[PDB]
């Protein structure tokens, strides 16, 4: 799970000045720090799983082995990301109107 | 399987018979037995009843020696058999002591097997001499802002914590023992650090809840609990402080560092105390022995850092003592500041009055000084301290401060400022960093303008942002280990941002 | 980590019953047993000769 | 080493004990019953032979009106 | 060395400590009288 690549929240991060937004823009900044300790907090990957050690110390017949394969055979999924495509879009648009008030 | 192994231990014991030197006791009382013959036993030398329970021989008296009970007294009898075991008191001694709970012996108290421990120490070995010693430099970081910053303590350093009951000297300790973790687990061998708790007189259900603590925050794999309860005889309550400091002794030798923990050291001295007046031997102040400075002394003493030539190792100490209505006159805290070198105090008001820990920065001292700190603390504890002793200088005129001089109130407002920075909440040391990064954020003046009851706030806003975001420059000062002038700048750029970003 | 405690107490459980039931029926055997309580009296009267020797 | 033997024969015996750790120990249930449901209160509720499986969602930050050139 | 504490006035329980509680109990009690006159008011409304 690589981290995606993201720029430093400069002043920049301060220089929208929403209409009301200055506390969205605290809070996604709030957001940023919680996300950073989070992927701080724990590997990109869960450990490993002791098959072997665990067979060796079960002593239980079937519910262990059928529990590892399951194990095993357990795929958890992933979230998806419509939202970020949503919002690249709405960025996408206020770039143009901002070009055009630029221009 | 079961029954398997269990045919295999006893097939692997050997029911061995041998001569032995033997006496019976004479009268048994008070856990003290007077036991007749004995005639070649060592003075200070363990020897085991008939019951089972062992003993330690320290009044030889011609007529009969005067042997203390390492348990109830109720299981001796007059006329019972008294065998001698032909050494004095040791205990176990290795690595393999490393996550476990033990009782003064060495014995497993925890339930998770036999101490595999290969090698056998004594309990009463002299201290390292002046020549094997060296000036104490390394610093041994407690995680608190506070110690690490105007009380330091260096590897090799006997450091009292002092104080009343319930002002947070367990909390100190045990905060000390978890922020070693950054280290044990790093890669740097000449960090790591392995503490030794040692309980005395502390009721069972008290250590286990120190346990399961520490085991929590995943210190217990380098720690070691020595547990001498208020239930366990008072021999046990004796020796539990001595096996603590053997058992660091060992990593002393080996060139690792140690770090050793007497819990109560009052009550250690509690306990010698009884078993001095149940032999009879003559009593002094508060009916203390005379060998009772003795006592410590040769304890603490063997808290030392070991030069090169030795291994390079270290030993470092950290006596409790709890006094009575801050009385520090009396017999064992005098005795106990005499023989260590600095200590850190704790009182009652400061710890209600929200300053907590309740360090109380006037009275502690630590005579290593600045020689036991980074240099980038070392830079920035300097000047916080100087700033803090005149504020405590003008801290009368608090009260009035709104019609005083201008100095008088800046004064006032920097060193409340410092005071705020000061405080730390129990279990969450920080690493050496983040704390000359906020005390570097204090005492330049970045927090004048900011309102003192918002310090606490701005602190940990300033820490997860530091962390989070610029982990570089944290990484560059830990491993340079001082502030030079390019992250003097980055500092003075970083703070400045985020005080005008606070907002 | 479940299964692996339940085992593990259900082993210690195992171990003291046996070794309980060893200890109280050990004693009462041989305080019963005369024919071994005899030779029992000569088990370290050859021992005892042997570390008289050592002595020696 | 004669006693050792017969405290050997002793063991053996027990090992060789068809019920294993009966003992004709009539407490040993209500013993192993009761350790037994200590430990399942300490562990907690639990499955002898289940598998994990869960699934959660995560609601990003909700647009927020804002007018501005 | 001998220190003090803070609060150590009323303590010693002398002259200085009955001072200060008859002053105190003086003050509070009229501004409970007053308290009270504005509570009246405030009720009677
Ligand atoms: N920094 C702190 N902030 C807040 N509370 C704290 C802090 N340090 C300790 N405490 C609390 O103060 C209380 C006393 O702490 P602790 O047990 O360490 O004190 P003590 O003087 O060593 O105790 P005792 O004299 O009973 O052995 C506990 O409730 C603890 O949680
Ligand atoms: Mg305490």
């Amino acid at each position: 799970r690589k981290l995606a690549l993201k720029a430093i929240d400069w002043v920049a991060f301060g220089e929208i000045i929403p209409r009301n937004q200055k506390a969205i823009a605290n809070s996604l900044k709030s957001w940023n720090e919680t996300l950073s300790t989070r992927l701080a907090a724990l590997p990109e990957k869960p450990p490993a799983i002791d098959w072997a050690y665990y067979k060796a110390t079960v002593a239980k017949a079937g519910l262990v082995d059928d529990f590892e394969k399951k194990f095993n055979a357990l795929k958890v999924p992933v979230p998806e990301d419509k939202y970020t495509a949503l919002v690249d879009a709405e960025e996408q648009e206020d770039v143009k109107r901002c070009a055009e008030f630029l221009s | 399987e079961v029954s398997s192994i269990l045919e295999e231990r006893i097939l692997g014991a050997d029911t061995s018979v041998d001569l032995e030197e033997t006496g019976r006791v004479l009268s048994i009382g008070d856990g003290i037995a007077r036991v007749h013959g004995l005639r070649n036993v060592q003075a200070e030398e363990m020897v085991e009843f008939s019951s089972g329970l062992k003993g330690m021989s320290l009044n030889l008296e011609p007529d009969n020696v005067g042997v203390v009970v390492f348990g109830n007294d109720k299981l001796i009898k007059e006329g019972d058999i008294v065998k001698r075991t032909g050494a004095i008191v040791d205990v176990p001694v290795g690595e393999e002591l490393l996550g476990r709970v033990v009782d003064a012996l060495g014995n497993a108290i925890d339930g998770k097997g036999p101490i595999g421990s290969k090698t056998r120490r004594r309990v009463g070995l002299k201290a390292p001499g002046i020549i094997p010693r060296i000036s104490v430099r390394e610093p041994m970081q407690t995680g608190i802002k506070a110690v690490d910053s105007l009380v330091p303590i260096g590897r090799g350093q006997r450091e009292l914590i002092i104080g009343d009951r319930q002002t947070g000297k367990t909390s100190i300790a045990i905060d000390t023992i978890i922020n070693q973790k950054r280290f044990n687990d790093g890669t740097d061998e000449k960090k790591k650090l392995y503490c030794i708790y040692v309980a005395i007189g502390q009721k069972r259900s008290t250590v286990a809840q120190l346990v399961k603590r520490l085991t929590d925050a995943d210190a217990m794999k380098y720690t070691i609990v020595v547990s001498a309860t208020a239930s366990d005889a008072a021999p046990l309550q004796y020796l539990a402080p001595y096996s603590g400091c053997s058992m660091g002794e060992y990593f002393r030798d080996n060139g690792k560092h140690a770090l050793i923990i007497y819990d109560d050291l009052s009550k250690q001295a509690v306990a010698y105390r009884q078993m001095s007046l149940l032999l009879r031997r003559p009593p002094g102040r508060e009916a203390y022995p005379g060998d009772v400075f003795y006592l410590h002394s040769r304890l603490l003493e063997r808290a030392a850092k070991m030069n090169d030539a030795f291994g390079g190792g270290s030993l470092t100490a950290l006596p409790v003592i709890e006094t009575q209505a801050g009385d520090v006159s009396a017999y064992i805290p005098t005795n106990v500041i005499s023989i260590t070198d600095g200590q850190i105090f704790l009182e009652t008001e400061l710890f209600y009055k929200g300053i907590r820990p309740a360090i109380n920065v006037g009275l502690s001292v630590s005579r290593v000084g600045s020689a036991a700190q980074t240099r980038a603390m070392k830079q920035v504890a300097g000047t916080m301290k100087l700033e803090l002793a005149q504020y405590r200088e003008v801290a009368a005129f608090a009260q009035f401060g709104s019609d005083l001089d201008a100095a008088t109130q800046q004064l006032l407002s920097r060193g409340v400022r410092l005071t705020e920075l000061l405080k730390q909440g129990q279990y969450a040391p920080m690493a050496i960093e983040e704390q000359v990064a906020v005390i570097y954020a204090g005492v330049r003046g970045y927090l004048d303008k900011l309102e003192p009851s918002k310090i606490t706030k701005f602190e940990n806003a300033f820490l997860s942002h530091v962390i989070s975001q610029h982990q570089a420059l944290l990484g560059k000062i830990r491993a340079d280990g001082k502030i030079s002038e390019e992250t003097d700048a980055k500092l003075k750029e970083i703070v400045t941002n985020f005080l005008a970003g606070f907002e | 980590d479940y299964h692996i405690s339940v085992q593990n107490m259900m082993r210690q459980k195992e171990q003291e019953h046996m070794i309980r039931w060893v200890e109280k029926h050990v004693v009462q055997s041989i305080s019963a047993q005369q024919e071994k309580e005899t030779i029992a009296k000569c088990i370290a009267d050859l021992k005892l000769l042997a570390k008289k020797a050592q002595a020696q | 080493q004669k006693l050792f033997v017969d405290k050997i024969r002793e063991y053996r015996t027990k090992r060789q004990t068809s019920g294993g750790p009966v003992d004709a120990g009539p407490e040993y249930q209500q013993d192993l019953d009761r350790e037994l449901f200590k430990l399942k209160q300490m562990y907690g509720k639990a499955d002898m032979n289940t598998f994990p499986n869960f699934t959660f969602e995560d609601p990003k930050f909700e647009a927020v009106e804002k007018p501005q050139s | 060395g001998v220190r003090s504490g803070a609060g150590a006035v009323r303590d010693a329980g002398g002259a200085f400590g009955k001072k200060e509680q008859a002053d105190e109990e003086r003050y509070f009690r009229a501004r409970a009288r007053e308290q009270l006159a504005a509570l009246k008011k405030h009720h009677e409304n």
